[PDB]
RNA sequence: CCCGGCGAGGGGAGUGAAAAAGAACCUGAAACCGUGUACGUACAAGCAGUGGGAGCACGCUUAGGCGUGUGACUGCGUACC
RNA sequence: GUAACGGGGCUAAACCAUGCACCGAAGCUGCGGCAGCGACGCUUAUGCGUUGUUGGGUAGGGGAGCGUUCUGUAAGCCUGCGAAGGUGUGCUGUGAGGCAUGCUGGAGGUAUCAGAAGUGCGAAUGCUGACAUAAGUAACGAUAAAGCGGGUGAAAAGCCC
């Protein structure tokens, strides 16, 4: 009986794993767009 | 009485053995020794020593009867390739794959 | 003189069709004893067409 | 000796004693189905219909089979767009003994 | 990673790859992009959330009658056979056994046994009541826990 | 926690290489080439299930037109005869009786001409 | 159930006779092409060719007239540097009249080997008489 | 013990639960390279497929073009990132 | 090189006018099944029985799952009457996948419900190792030169005399 209950509905979200597969929809560049300063890690812009 | 007899780590490319090996498949053991004697390869004298050993294993262990005997199955496979360094021009290096062979001769009356 | 693609095992094998050897079939015998030898060649013992040649 | 009928859209050429594939119905395994709809009946001579679904034509045939259709690999794939998906399909079917095909 | 930042070969004039550093995980030995360090996984666990969890657990046990209370639970001599036979008479196997005073004789006993354990007022964590089959909770210890949780 | 991997890598490859049995050369053995051909086979398998209904519905007309010109009537007049004569919708496959039985199809053509008459 | 597919084992075949003397060019070859495929029969499929054997009588006497007597092309290339050649219709009748109907039906015959398998069954015979009395062929018009 | 060059290497005998654990040794995949059987193929053209599909060889149900393997021929069809 | 109907080929099988058929797509309608979002009815720890309508899709957003490794449950369960792994077959879900079992393997693997990610490869002139290909093809390294007899040896153009 140490493991019997489940968590509440919606409490424990799965979250974006990302960078895994074409079928997922989060593959290839992975939510960062084609080229640009948004992609290529280390860039971005200050506040 | 299958009496399989083989050789391992023979010094050959494995392609040149098949030129000799494909001719002897189906023929008699009496005729097979006569072909390998006068046919000239380095693998011919190697397969001759395996073929004479294959007949010799049938004589001692099994019930002999070398008057009528055919070779049913014969085949050769590639062995562990000895890797060396061959000096080529302009500082380039060749892998120089020295191949070995596994000669196998299954000789049986039935 | 550089290949743009890799040839197949079929293309390799069909090239090796004509590299296959032929059988002997010219093995003859001496008139005195057996002695299996090639046509127009001396035996291991030295007998050629019945006549003794190279007694060494 | 043959006839034709409409079961669930897909009509068939059926003779007596022959088993043929039809679409799934909600009728039970033990229960018998009765087809009033026929486009032609043939015994000695051919006898086609004048108007849609003649009155005298009738086929009594029970429905006894358990199974689903063979799986088919549906692959939607577009070249160089970074898209792919795979889907399966069963398609339920039923068989018929064909005790009918009677005048 | 043990190694140097020497360039394996020249940048251009060859069909080989760029080769920036051997320490990159794309190459042979030496890698690890995202290195994990030793870290404190101890969560906050709020005081009202912790007490509220214990009040829930203790309510569930008394509903399913897993808790059985007894007056003056104590072993005479520090011996395993005495307690093992005592729990066999009561028809019990897995028991928590919490006591307020924390007697030394009962502490030595049941240390060998994995199923039977012994604890004090400050112990009795939320996992053990759900894990173990039964629980004692003596009437001396009930007054201490009731005042603690309030 | 490291994932040792190995078990799922080859197991996924055995799915493609099993379904790739039959292909010429590297397509049945080499995975990188097999992975293309099985997806491409799925494209054609998807498309040919549409073209099956095209192929047969066109191919059924050949023998109906064949049997029609034997009796002395065009295909256009034959199908129109069944349509105009008291509704009577009928499939093209159910005239396969014409191939087995010649006199059975003669009655269909006889009343088809009576529709236009 | 599935549809009835024809077989190479069970085929009609036999022979027909067609006279090109009082028939127009092209229009005849069109009617010969469809009968050679077996479109008027239980052929019913591309991969099985049940079509009947057909012949021609007096291929040189085929009617064409108009401007096609002088201005028809018959273009063919050998493969070589300057092997392009042209032969008007009157020259094709002057030597070997069989090529008139052959290339006229070969265009109507489909794609590769199975279309050429129909061309194997064709027998033009530009001469006056022939002898198919071994097989006993049937006469017909159109 | 036998072949072989008092070798290399292998076959028997024997050890051992296992020699299919023989020291190049537990488990021994894939790429890669052969032997054997079945089928196709030397008049046939192109991302080498799929849909249709005769015939032949292995298995059925006692026939019911049903399973497995091969695919003559044939509609459409110019890899992936 | 026919090369300015797709080709054959046509005096209608062209063009213009009129009319009746047929062909023709993954459109529509017919039949069955799955899924998202509204209603009407049996009825509410809401699923079915209906009805209406939607369901191409990159960038990208949102929602719902499978599997891999390790810990808890688990000193339980399964297992030398045969685990993991490997190689076949049958069956099963919409899919990622799961269950059973032959053979090989001969000692561990782990339900359910949660938790923690180095969690899934087909590419980066990727990396390491193995194995191809070209192919038994180039080459076999100063064009000063070998030939023959007699030895030893299983075997001698190359060793020795
Ligand atoms: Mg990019
Ligand atoms: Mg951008
Ligand atoms: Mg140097
Ligand atoms: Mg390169
Ligand atoms: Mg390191
Ligand atoms: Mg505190
Ligand atoms: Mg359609
Ligand atoms: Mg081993
Ligand atoms: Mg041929
Ligand atoms: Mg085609
Ligand atoms: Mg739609
Ligand atoms: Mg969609
Ligand atoms: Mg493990
Ligand atoms: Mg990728
Ligand atoms: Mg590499
Ligand atoms: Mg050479
Ligand atoms: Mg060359
Ligand atoms: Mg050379
Ligand atoms: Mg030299």
């Amino acid at each position: 009986r140490l493991n019997t209950l489940s968590p509440a509905e919606g409490s424990k979200k799965a979250g974006k794993r990302l960078g895994r597969g074409i079928g997922s929809g989060l593959g290839k560049t992975g939510g960062r767009g084609h080229k640009g300063q948004k992609s290529r890690s280390g860039g971005g812009v200050r506040r | 009485m299958e009496t399989i007899a083989k050789h391992r780590h023979a010094r050959s490319s494995a392609q040149k053995v098949r030129l000799v090996a494909d001719l002897i498949r189906g023929k008699k053991v009496s005729q097979a020794l006569d072909i390998l004697t006068y046919t000239n390869k380095k693998a011919a004298v190697l397969v001759k020593k395996v073929l004479e050993s294959a007949i010799a294993n049938a004589e001692h262990n099994d019930g002999a009867d070398i008057d009528d005997l055919k070779v049913t199955k014969i085949f050769v496979d590639e062995g562990p390739s000895m890797k060396r360094i061959m000096p080529r021009a302009k500082g380039r290096a060749d892998r120089i794959l020295k191949r070995t062979s596994h000669i196998t001769v299954v000789v049986s009356d039935r | 003189a550089v290949q743009q693609n890799k040839p197949t095992r079929s293309k390799r094998g069909m090239r090796r069709s004509h590299d296959a050897l032929t059988a002997v079939t010219s093995l003859s015998v001496d008139k005195t004893s057996g002695e299996k030898h090639l046509r127009h060649h001396i035996t291991a013992d030295g007998y050629y067409r019945g006549r003794k040649v190279i007694a060494k | 000796m043959y006839a034709v009928f409409q079961s669930g859209g897909k009509q068939h050429r059926v003779s007596e004693g022959q088993t043929v594939r039809l679409e799934k119905l909600d009728i039970a395994t033990g229960e018998t189905v009765e087809f009033a709809e026929v486009l032609m009946i043939a015994n000695g001579e051919e006898v086609k219909i004048g108007v849609p679904f003649v009155d005298g034509g009738v086929i009594k045939a029970e429905v006894v089979a358990h199974g689903r259709g063979e799986k088919v690999k549906i692959v939607k794939f577009r070249r160089r767009k970074h898209y792919r998906k795979q889907q399966g399909h069963r398609q339920w079917f039923t068989d018929v003994k064909i005790t009918g095909i009677s005048a | 990673v043990t190694g140097s930042g020497k360039k394996p070969w020249r940048q251009k004039g060859t069909g080989r790859a760029r080769s920036g550093s051997i320490k990159s995980p794309i190459w042979r030995s030496g890698g690890v992009t995202f290195a994990a360090r030793p870290q404190d996984h101890s969560q906050k666990v709020n005081k009202k959330m912790y007490r509220g969890a214990l009040k829930s657990i203790l309510s569930e046990l008394v509903r399913q009658d897993r808790l059985i209370v007894v007056e003056k639970f104590s072993v005479e001599a520090p011996k395993t056979k005495l307690l093992a036979q005592k729990l066999k008479d009561m028809a019990l196997e897995d028991v928590l056994i919490i006591t307020g005073e924390l007697d030394e004789n009962l502490f030595l006993a049941a240390r060998n046994l994995h199923k039977v354990d012994v604890r004090d007022a400050t112990g009795i964590d939320p996992v053990s009541l759900i894990a173990f089959d039964k629980v004692v909770m003596t009437a001396d210890a009930v007054k201490q826990v009731e005042e603690m949780l309030a | 926690a490291r994932v040792k991997r190995g078990v799922i890598a080859r197991a996924r490859h055995k799915k493609i290489l099993k379904q790739a049995k039959g292909y010429y050369g590297a397509r049945s053995r080499v995975y990188r080439v097999a992975f293309q051909a099985v997806i491409k086979a799925g494209q054609y398998a998807y498309r040919d299930r549409r073209q099956r209904k095209r192929q047969f519905r066109q191919l059924w007309i050949a023998r109906i037109n064949a049997a029609a010109r034997q009796n002395g009537i065009s295909y256009s007049k034959f199908i129109n005869g069944l349509k105009k004569a008291s509704v009577e919708i009928d499939r093209k496959i159910l005239a396969d009786i014409a191939v087995f039985d010649k006199v059975a199809f003669t009655a269909l053509v006889e009343k088809a001409k009576a529709a236009l008459a | 159930m599935k549809t009835f597919t024809a077989k190479p084992e069970t085929v009609k075949r036999d022979w027909y006779v067609v006279d090109a003397t009082g028939k127009t060019l092209g229009r005849l070859a069109t009617e010969l092409a469809r009968r050679l495929r077996g479109k008027h029969k239980a052929e019913y499929t591309p991969h099985v060719d049940t079509g009947d054997y057909i012949i021609v009588l007096n291929a040189d006497k085929v009617a064409v007239t108009g401007n096609k007597r002088t201005d028809k092309v018959y273009y063919h290339h050998t493969g070589h540097i300057g092997g392009i050649k042209q032969a008007t219709f009157e020259e094709m009748i002057a030597r070997r009249p069989e090529r008139v109907i052959e290339i006229a039906v070969k265009g109507m015959l489909p794609k590769g080997p199975l279309g050429r398998a129909m061309f194997r069954k064709l027998k033009v015979y530009a001469g006056n008489e022939h002898n198919h009395a071994a097989q006993q062929p049937q006469v017909l018009d159109i």
